[PDB]
């Protein structure tokens, strides 16, 4: 190969790139003809003696970055930046064409690049970066990195500026980070944007936000420094996605994060319990929203929530005060208010968290069971009485039937209160002595809906709590069908005096009791034997269910100028029948023959003679202010002259009111006993052998899903239970 | 070795030998072993289930809800191989007639279902079985649990069905005609909670076949046909309605017709489904509100049974439903407000006489609604308001007020507590949306709180609410309407304070204050002459404070209550002041009543009654002193208030002894970790120092240390600031022989003094700030102490020896000293000063510009002329000396500055023809702040010049103009308003930089005060979005080689317009059209890279602002963004682009997982394919 002499190529090449470095006037011949005529043959010329061309250039570009620094240091003080980019433009295409045209003579050659970093050959591919880095970056870098923080600041109080001035500066910090390590990995090294205005700007930013927040919130409420940071947030990531490079953002969002929320979160906390006060649902919104950011920040604010909605729950029921006891309605609307307003406001503003959810669930299954009610009532055994007793009141005929939609919407939510109660085998028993009770008097307002609650009491509980209620329907059934069969058996015989209803209960079912002596009247006799003879003929191996105290009826009377049918009792008509010979009776006499208790005698007595059917010695003599001693005469009130023709006198008495409440008292006892012993020994029974103590521990989680057993009463058990274990 | 052996010893036990046993062995096969314990031999399984099938009907089921509860997991655990069988054998045993297994067989199902190819075909196979069930199964006992069921999944598993709905509305249909109406209902509800996700044509399909079978040919038909159908409807609505409306215009008419019906249960439906309809399609209803709403004003009076059998009227739910459906009318559509008061509060207003109790509720219901509807918008309840619409609207409840006091006035005595709380809650409502209407009517009112305060017999409910009532009624109404009514209104309400029931106590006691504070205003005279009352006041107030075994909260309202009451009535009190005062003493000291106690001892020291408080001045302060030792921050602020508003009253008359204690423990809050409790200590510390010099004698030393250390923080606020200045004052006037200046500076310059190299660790350009700053206002805080000295710092820093902090110090005290009291003369200043601001350094060169600017102000008359001849004479330096001007009219107030103000106008345009552009914008902010002096005669020069003058000039006008704009409300805002039509007109003009100014403006103007171009957006929007579009003739393609990038000059123009767009986007959003918002969007981000990045942060923010549009137009949205990550740049290119391509792939994944956040782009291929190759 041909050795031409190297000054005079030299000379051409140097001043053809000193006219390349400035704006082209001419085109594009000469820039095909020199650069070809350099890659052809200077190949060798720029190898070996290209050490001295290099250190040349190398000392060209240095002059002209001395003159480009004495030129561009006048004034200044903001328009440093204008300057430094539109010469970092010019200067990056004039080396960008420069090293893809006079680089590819040396380079290409990795077998010598690896040698000794291709002695001084070494990353001199970006020599120019490295030139611009060295002689002009050094000098002007602090006044830039100043000026681009000045003008950041600037635009945060609310000026407008040119963002472009920000993006070319901070695009050449990161551009000079040249990746030493490899020349070919595919990835930026930021050492020179990071130690240079990374750090800077962070610190900037921090301090601008603590002095910012603290005088905001030092003369401003939380509601609007919560409304500033949730903007301010947003504004410091966009400024990042438009003009900042990306391995900063998620960065600057901690650094904010640890600014604008965290470091006041007590402040925070304390706000929150106020809004509780107050129900500014789109606050708490903002709050939740805000705090969500923190990692381990929503605990105190659950805590928080779960202590409110206790202490709310607690002062609604409390300030019922002791009407509560006696009047259901008003028990079960408290709860079902409170709830229904916290769990509102937990699934719109908290966005349904499960933590919060539990809170309330938690909340609410605290005050359902311990509150002022019970604590009066001295016994937590209260709660789901009362709610059975409000079920019942839902389905027995009253003046106003409540709408269907309206019906299955309470009942719903006497579902969604049941679900906390812990004692659920006192609701069970509650709740069938009313069905009983409702069934057998015929006071269902609709079978349809009083399906729907077995159905839904079936499917919250299981099979167990609606297989006596399901055996009560299909027995009230037969029983109808019983009454039908013999209506046409006496259509086909001698029919009845008087048209009776009789119902046969089967007496493993029913929870009815015998617990009185009576003596049948000559009316009745005819029907009680044809009918025990019939029944004797049809079934065996059972026993009839025979009560009196629990049968009513209607009666006619002739002995009143205007005919009056009167609907009474059994009682009551036994005692207007013995008037059918003999209208004035002594009551120790009549309580010899109808064998009636001196209690329900009186009460009867007092609500014979308040519907002015009968009349005492004395007739003009106040009832309330008069005694019943058994020598007292009663005569028939013979003149009875009313308004209206049907005349109901069979009314619960006051007196039996109390016996029926000791009588709860009674099934609340025997819940006790049955409970404990029935359904415990078993248990104990059924786990064997074991330590002792995690047996107890973990025989409460057996019987968990119906009450909750006390440590004494197991304990008994064992103790009981160690005769045979 | 655990779970080989284990079950198979197990297996064996259920032999019928253990069946006592066997629950105890289930519970114990579920146990913490839900890891791994899965292997082989699927018999042990299948034994599993036929054993679970003796969890069952047997032995009366007794283990049947634990046996579920253990399935659960255990139906859980057993795999899809089984999973097919289970359900195969579940839907068996469903057919099985024992009415028990079928309970298992749901539950089961579920659990499975719940848990959960193979899934489709399950569930393909449950639909199958429980459509069979429902239609084939013609016994009740089954197709009323198959419905339960299918709408227990229904509502959760909407979604997994799509392919079986169009079958199951089929089974669903005839099920609207079958008898036993307990499987109707139930219909009619599955069916409605079908028709909410039922495709977008299926529900078209159920509309259009249930709209043929309602009506009847013109010919009546039994409502019990077309009742079901009815209801069916209400039910479609209450669910979906919205999706309805183009069946409305058909349905309306006849569910009118049948309305017209003789029968109220049919009146009842087609009254709810009106009301469905209107709260749900408010737009499709727009042509049929007329109509309906005549319905409703006559069943709202209908009532056959009673003239103008109690178990057979059902009257009163047509009412109801008439009230509740005029409710949802007046609720739904505000723009007919107006017509309402013409038309719907009259009548309502007639049937507040409703004999009934819930038609009633729903009357005032209604009533409120519309009370809350007329509520004029927050935020504005401050002052008088126009006669606007809504000044209409007031005033039409102004003249309804007195009717609705007189239709009230009776029910106030009703025997019901459910009328009277109605009553006292509409009333609330009414006085809260019109204060001070309900004053005229007091007579009455009074006398209903009355009696409800003597009610014994009925709840505390009643008691409680009258007392929130009257509360509420002092808050609202003027204090002189309570004056004739005070002798019977008053003795009532203190006999609720001694009540038994503690509530009851605490509301008096809160509405007993309210009460004091109110009629007896503090600073004011007293028109009322209080004897008669507070004796009462007092005995019944303290004999409720005298007892301990009270409750908290009763306690604490007392506490208030007195401390209120001493406030308030100091001088009436006699006797009964001493011994009060120290009970509250008593109460500060308990750890339960510490804040009400101190609470009530600041009130009692503010007010200006001139108290004695001498007895308990000593042990409040030693309290107090140990209270601050505490490390609480509301106590720590509430002892610092306390302190100070009791030395601020006190004044000379406090002991000694007490004062050193508590200034002993000052000097530990005095720092930086909190700044709100330093400036109340500064502030007290300035109090005492007023007050009682003498005893500051031995506290002075670590008192100034620490005012130094916390000093030396570059974060300190004005306020702290301000209180030490006033603290130095106090120090300094005091003349005492502890600490009296000149120590601040120089303490603080003690590090600035040691630097005697100016290459170390200097401080930030803003910690220089905030330190020389709070350095210089200390020394300008007292002009006495420094007065020499301000003549001395000159001489002694005018020598170039000291280092470059002590002379920026100098130059920065110089100018705060002559800012602050008065110009310092210093007539040899000027010349030094000007040789000084060529100074090699640039913090010095600011801190001259800065000292120049601030004493031209106070001087301005002698110095303005000079500074104004040196610009004539000497133009070389002109940017320090146009910032010094700037600094000099920003820092003088307009009123001496309008004589000469014209004058600095004939100098400033004089400059405004230079090439310079930092010249050329400080000029601008000289005219901005120009102007300022006066507005209305300066802005049409201003005018005129943009609308005729050199670009130059009207470049330079509206740069100024657009630093006109203040985030403050300013005086130029109507002017600005009503005059930006012409500035903002300035587009047209051809050259650059008058387009990119007003651009600049505009961004501005939208950024801080949206309503300054609000109203002439439509104006602004068009012609603003030309410039978004490319410009061609500016694009100039040079010639530099082969290959080059273009210079683009209209580069800038585009981006301001955008920053713009997003402005707006972020503000004004609701004038705005959203099609050529994405239009533009899509044009621009074909653009420049910084349109790139700006245009994806749009799609980003619109992508949770418009969810719709964005989804439609996102189809060929994802094209461009297709492009830019799928573009392939050589790997010769340098790191520039190697970077520009990342963080544009990166921002372009951004936007897309951005739109992929919302479902319905989740289910198209394209971006699924996209997504698909990402991840491969």
């Amino acid at each position: 190969s041909k050795q031409i002499g190297l000054d005079q190529i030299w000379d051409d090449l140097r001043a053809g790139i000193q006219q390349v470095y400035t704006r082209q006037s001419m085109a594009k011949s000469r820039y095909m003809e020199l650069y070809t005529h350099v890659y052809n043959y200077c190949t060798s010329v720029h190898q070996f003696v290209g050490l001295e061309l290099y250190k040349r250039l190398k000392e060209f570009l240095k002059n002209y970055l001395t003159n480009l620094l004495k030129d561009g240091e006048d004034l200044m003080d903001e328009s440093v930046l204008k300057f430094y980019t539109q010469q970092w433009e010019d200067y990056r295409f004039s080396s960008k064409v420069l090293n893809g045209i006079c680089a590819y003579l040396n380079r290409h050659w990795v077998r010598r690049e690896c040698d000794e970093g291709r002695k001084g050959i070494y990353e001199i591919y970006s020599l120019a970066l490295v030139t611009w880095r060295d002689c002009l970056f050094r000098p002007l870098n602090k006044q830039v990195t100043n000026a681009v923080l000045k003008l950041i600041e600037k635009e945060r109080n609310g000026e407008t500026i040119n963002t472009r001035l920000i993006s070319g500066v901070v695009q050449s910090y990161v551009e000079l980070g040249l990746n030493e390590d490899d020349a070919f990995a595919k990835g930026p090294t930021l050492t020179v944007y990071k130690e240079s205005f990374e750090s800077q700007f962070l610190a900037d930013t921090e301090r601008f936000y603590t002095r910012e927040s603290t005088e905001f919130l030092q003369q401003n409420p939380v509601t609007e420094y919560m409304k500033k940071a949730e903007a301010r947030l947003l504004e410091e990531q966009r400024r990042v996605q438009v003009y900042l490079h990306e391995s900063t953002q998620d960065e600057l969002a901690r650094k904010c994060e640890q600014v604008l929320i965290e470091k006041h979160l007590e402040i925070f906390h304390t706000e929150f319990q106020n809004l509780l006060d107050a129900d500014k649902n789109e606050d708490l919104g903002r709050m939740y929203n805000l705090v969500s950011r923190i990692q381990d920040g929503l605990g105190e604010l659950k805590k928080l929530l779960e202590t409110h909605i206790h202490n709310q729950g607690l002062a609604a029921i409390e300030k019922c005060g002791e009407a509560a006891l006696n009047d259901p309605k008003m028990y079960v609307q408290t709860v079902l208010d409170v709830h229904k307003k916290y769990n509102a406001l937990v699934m719109s503003a908290f966005n349904n968290d499960a933590g919060f959810v539990a809170a309330l669930d938690k909340a609410c299954g605290r005050f359902i069971n311990n509150n002022a009610v019970t604590k009066m009532a001295q016994s937590s055994s209260k709660s789901p009485e009362l709610l059975a007793r409000y079920c019942d009141s839902l389905l027995k005929k009253s003046s106003k039937n409540p709408e269907e939609a309206e019906l299955e919407d309470t009942l719903n939510q006497v579902m969604v209160v049941f679900k906390y109660i812990e004692d659920k085998d006192v609701f069970q028993k509650f709740y069938a002595k009313m069905l009983a009770k409702r069934l057998v008097h015929q006071n269902s307002a609709s079978d349809d809906a009083e399906a729907s609650m077995i159905s839904k009491l079936k499917q919250a509980c299981g099979f167990e709590y609606t297989s006596k209620l399901q055996r009560m329907f299909q027995d009230i059934g037969v029983s109808k069908d019983l009454n039908e069969q013999f209506k046409k058996h006496l259509t086909n015989s001698e029919p009845l005096d008087l048209d009776f209803s009789i119902q046969v209960l089967s007496s493993g079912s029913w929870p009815f009791q015998q617990s009185c002596t009576f003596a049948l009247p000559s009316e009745l006799e005819r029907s009680y034997q044809r009918f025990t003879a019939f029944y004797a003929s049809r079934h065996s191996g059972r026993k009839l269910t025979w009560l009196y105290q629990l049968s009513k009826g209607e009666l006619v009377t002739n002995c009143f100028k205007n005919r009056y049918t009167l609907q009474a009792s059994t009682f009551q008509m036994a005692i207007l029948l013995q008037y059918n010979t003999e209208d004035a009776y002594t009551v120790q006499q009549l309580t010899d023959s109808t064998q009636i208790k001196m209690d329900i005698l009186a009460q009867v007595l007092q609500i014979l003679l308040k519907s002015k059917l009968l009349v005492l010695e004395d007739e003009n003599a106040n009832v309330d202010e008069v005694e019943l001693k058994p020598d007292t005469l009663i005569k028939l009130y013979l003149g009875y002259k009313n308004k209206k023709l049907r005349v109901n006198i069979n009314v619960p008495m006051k007196t039996e009111q109390k016996q029926e409440q000791e009588t709860t008292h009674k099934n609340i006892e025997e819940d006790r006993k049955l409970l404990i012993q029935a359904a415990i020994v078993r248990i104990m029974k059924m786990r064997k052998v074991l330590k002792h103590q995690q047996l107890l521990g973990e025989v409460l989680t057996q019987l968990s899903s119906r009450f909750k057993p006390r440590v004494p009463v197991i304990k008994k058990c064992i103790d009981i239970l160690i005769e045979k274990l | 070795s655990t779970a080989a052996f284990h079950i198979s010893s197990l297996l064996e036990k259920m032999t019928s030998s253990d069946k006592d046993f066997r629950f105890m062995a289930t519970s114990d096969l579920m146990s913490e072993l839900q890891k791994d314990s899965i292997q082989l031999d699927e018999d042990s399984e299948r034994k599993v289930v036929k054993m679970l099938l003796r969890l069952l009907e047997d032995k009366n089921g007794e283990v049947q809800n634990l046996a579920v509860k253990c399935l659960g997991p255990l139906v859980v655990k057993v795999k899809e191989y089984q999973v097919e069988t289970i359900v195969d054998t579940l839907c068996t045993n469903m057919r099985s007639d024992k009415e028990q297994l079928r309970d298992i067989a749901g539950i089961g199902l579920k659990t499975v279902l719940s848990e959960l190819g193979l899934a489709t075909n399950v569930c393909r196979k449950i639909t199958g079985q429980l459509t069979s069930a429902i239609a084939q199964q013609e016994d009740v006992a089954v197709q009323l649990e198959a419905l339960d069921i299918l709408s227990d999944m229904l509502s959760r598993l909407g979604v997994p069905l799509g392919a079986f709905h169009a079958s199951l509305l089929h089974c669903l249909l005839p099920q609207l005609s079958s008898p036993r109406l307990a499987v109707r209902k139930r219909a009619v509800g599955a069916l409605g909670h079908l028709a909410a996700a039922c495709s977008t044509d299926l529900f078209v399909e159920l509309a259009d076949h249930l709209l043929d079978r309602l009506p009847g040919p013109r010919v009546p038909t039994s409502p019990t046909a077309i009742r079901t159908l009815i209801q069916c409807l209400g039910s479609v609505g209450r669910q979906a309605g919205h999706r309805l409306g183009a069946h409305l215009d058909r349905l309306v008419p006849l569910v009118e017709d049948f309305c017209n019906l003789d029968d109220d249960e049919l009146r009842e439906s087609c009254l709810q489904a009106f009301e469905a309809f209107l709260r749900k399609c408010p737009k499709e209803m727009g042509p049929h509100v007329p109509n309906v709403t005549s319905l409703c004003l006559q069943y709202i009076k209908h009532d056959p049974n009673y003239n103008y059998s109690d178990d057979d009227d059902m009257s009163w739910k047509v009412r109801r439903a008439a009230a509740k459906c005029i409710a949802a009318l007046i609720s739904s559509r505000p723009d007919l407000l107006p017509d309402f008061h013409c038309t719907l509060a009259p009548v309502l207003i007639r049937r507040f006489k409703e004999r009934e109790e819930n038609v009633k509720a729903d009357v005032f219901t209604a009533y409120i609604v519309l009370l809350r509807q007329t509520q004029p918008p927050k935020g504005w309840l401050e002052a008088m308001e126009e006669p606007t619409q809504t000044g209409s609207n007031l005033h039409m409840l102004r003249g309804q007020v007195p009717l609705v006091v007189k239709a009230l006035q009776r029910q106030l005595k009703d025997r019901s507590v459910r009328a009277r709380q109605g009553c006292f809650s509409l009333l609330t409502e009414l006085a809260g949306v019109l204060p001070g209407s309900l004053a005229e009517h007091m007579p009455v009112l009074v006398s209903g709180i009355i009696f409800s305060l003597a009610d014994r017999s009925s709840s505390s409910t009643i008691r409680m609410d009258a007392l929130a009532f009257l509360q509420g009624l002092l808050g609202t109404e003027p204090a002189e309407a309570f004056h004739p009514h005070l002798p019977i209104l008053l003795p009532p309400v203190m006999a609720c304070v001694a009540d038994s029931f503690y509530k009851i106590a605490a509301e008096a006691l809160v509405v007993l204050q309210e009460l004091v504070r109110a009629l007896w205003p503090l600073h004011r005279p007293r028109m009322l002459d209080p004897e008669p009352y507070v004796g009462e006041m007092s005995a019944v107030t303290l004999a409720r404070l005298r007892a301990t075994d009270l409750d908290q909260e009763v306690k604490e309202r007392a506490i208030s209550c007195m401390g209120h009451l001493v406030g308030h009535l100091g001088d009436r009190l006699g006797d009964d002041l001493e011994p009060t005062l120290l009970l509250l003493l008593d109460r500060l000291r308990n750890e339960i009543t510490r804040l009400p106690a101190i609470k009530a001892l600041t009130l009692v020291a503010v007010s200006p009654l001139q108290l004695d408080l001498q007895p308990i001045l000593a042990e409040a302060l030693h309290i107090l002193a140990s209270f601050l030792r505490k490390n609480q921050r509301a106590l720590r602020l509430a002892t610092l208030a306390a302190l100070d508003a009791l030395a601020q009253s006190q004044g000379l008359s406090l002991p000694p002894s007490a004062v050193q204690a508590v200034l002993a423990e000052l000097p530990a809050l005095v720092n930086e970790s909190d700044m709100h409790v330093a400036q109340l200590a500064v502030d007290f510390l300035a109090t005492v120092t007023q007050a009682q010099p003498a005893s500051l004698v031995e506290v002075s030393g670590p008192v100034l240390s620490e005012l130094l250390r916390l000093l030396r923080s570059p974060l300190l606020p004005a306020g702290v600031l301000a209180a030490a200045e006033g603290f130095l004052q106090a120090l300094v006037g005091t003349r005492p022989p502890c600490v009296d200046y000149a120590k601040l500076i120089s303490l603080l310059t003690a590090p600035v003094y040691e630097q005697a190299v100016d290459g170390g660790p200097g401080l930030h350009k803003q910690v220089f700030h905030s330190l020389a700053r709070c350095v210089a206002a200390l020394s300008a805080a007292c002009p006495q102490e420094a007065a020499s000295t301000a003549s001395r710092l000159v001489c002694d820093a005018r020598s170039p020896h000291s280092s470059t902090g002590v002379k920026v110090l100098a130059f920065l005290s110089l100018a705060e000293v002559g800012q602050v009291a008065g110009p310092g003369h210093q007539r040899e200043l000027k010349a030094v000063l000007l040789e000084a601001l060529g100074s090699p350094s640039e913090d010095v060169r600011a801190a001259a510009s800065y000292a120049l600017g601030r004493v031209g102000a106070g001087s301005l008359p002698d110095f303005l002329p000079f500074l104004l001849e040196q610009i004539e004479a000497e133009p070389r330096r002109q940017y320090l000396l146009l910032h010094s001007l700037r600094e000099a009219l920003g820092a003088a107030q307009p009123d001496s500055l309008k004589p000469y103000a014209e004058d600095i106008w004939a100098l400033l345009f004089q400059r405004c023809e230079g090439a310079e552009e930092g010249t050329r914008g400080v000029v601008a902010e000289c005219i901005g702040k120009l102007v300022l002096v006066n507005p209305s005669f300066l802005l049409p020069r201003l005018r005129k010049q943009l609308a005729a003058g050199r670009p130059h000039t009207r470049s330079t006008v509206i740069t100024a103009v657009k630093f006109l704009i203040s985030d403050q409300p300013h005086p130029i805002d109507p002017l600005l308003k009503s005059f930006i039509g012409e500035f903002m007109e300035s587009l047209q003009d051809p050259d650059l930089n008058v387009r990119r100014a007003t651009l600049a403006f505009f961004n501005s103007a939208v950024h801080n005060k949206p309503s300054l171009v609000r109203d002439l957006l439509d104006d602004i929007l068009p012609l603003l979005y030309q410039e978004t579009k490319i410009r061609r003739d500016l694009i100039r393609e040079v010639e530099m080689g082969p290959f080059k990038h273009t210079v683009d000059d209209g580069l800038d123009v585009r981006k301001a317009a955008f920053e713009c767009m997003y402005s707006l986007l972020e503000s004004c959003l609701g004038q705005l059209d959203i099609c050529e918002f994405l239009n533009h969007v899509e044009d621009g981000l074909k653009d420049h890279y910084d349109i790139r990045m700006l245009t994806f942060i749009m799609v980003a923010r619109l992508a949770t602002l418009c969810p719709a549009p964005v989804l439609q137009r996102v189809d060929r949205l994802i094209e461009p963004l297709r492009a830019t990550c799928t573009a392939k740049v050589k790997a010769g290119s340098v790191k520039q682009e190697f970077e520009k391509q990342d963080e544009l792939k990166r921002s372009a994944m951004r936007a897309v997982a951005a739109l992929l956040t919302i479902p319905e782009v989740g289910k198209s291929p394209i971006m699924a394919d996209f997504s698909s190759q990402i991840r491969s």
